[PDB]
């Protein structure tokens, strides 16, 4: 909506391509830069307790 | 004839009432962690601090996807509630 030549130039970031850094608010750093829980708040608390939220690997 | 054990042996001996029901209870809280441990995940989970690298980004690989690839994959505009009540990022900033 603000043109074509304004969308090409907000969508740039980097002068020189070779360099690869998808954007990201922060960088892990607990478990070895690891999610150890990928769930709620609420989903964790019930996992850890109550059956049936670990849908398992297999 | 007397088959009555050591001296030393019953003087030892008289304390087997209290160590038998110290050891039921510990077996029985045992057993309660136990329970719990295994009922939620039908298994003893291993803690993902004592995985690796490679094992911690293969076991919450699918979790991951069913939790955050799926939602921001079928997006729509309305689909967001229209309260802050939404699902935390990955990580918290």
């Amino acid at each position: 909506v603000h043109g074509e030549e304004y969308a090409q130039k907000m969508q740039k970031r980097f002068h020189q391509t070779d360099i690869w850094a998808p954007f990201r608010h922060r960088y892990a750093y607990m478990y070895n830069s690891s999610n150890k829980n990928v769930k709620d708040y609420k989903q964790v608390t019930l996992s850890r307790y109550i059956n049936g939220f670990d849908k398992f690997n297999v | 004839v007397n088959t009555a054990y050591p001296t030393p042996l019953k003087t030892i001996l008289k304390t087997t009432p209290a160590f038998v029901v110290y050891f039921v209870f510990g077996l029985g809280f045992s057993t309660v962690i136990y329970d719990v441990v295994y009922h939620p995940k039908d298994r003893i989970e291993r803690f993902y601090f004592r995985s690796s690298k490679f094992e911690r980004l293969s076991r919450k690989r699918d979790e991951k996807l069913r939790h955050y690839f799926k939602p921001a994959i079928e997006w729509q505009p309305w689909y967001n509630t229209s309260t802050n009540n939404n699902t935390r990022p990955l990580l918290r900033y």
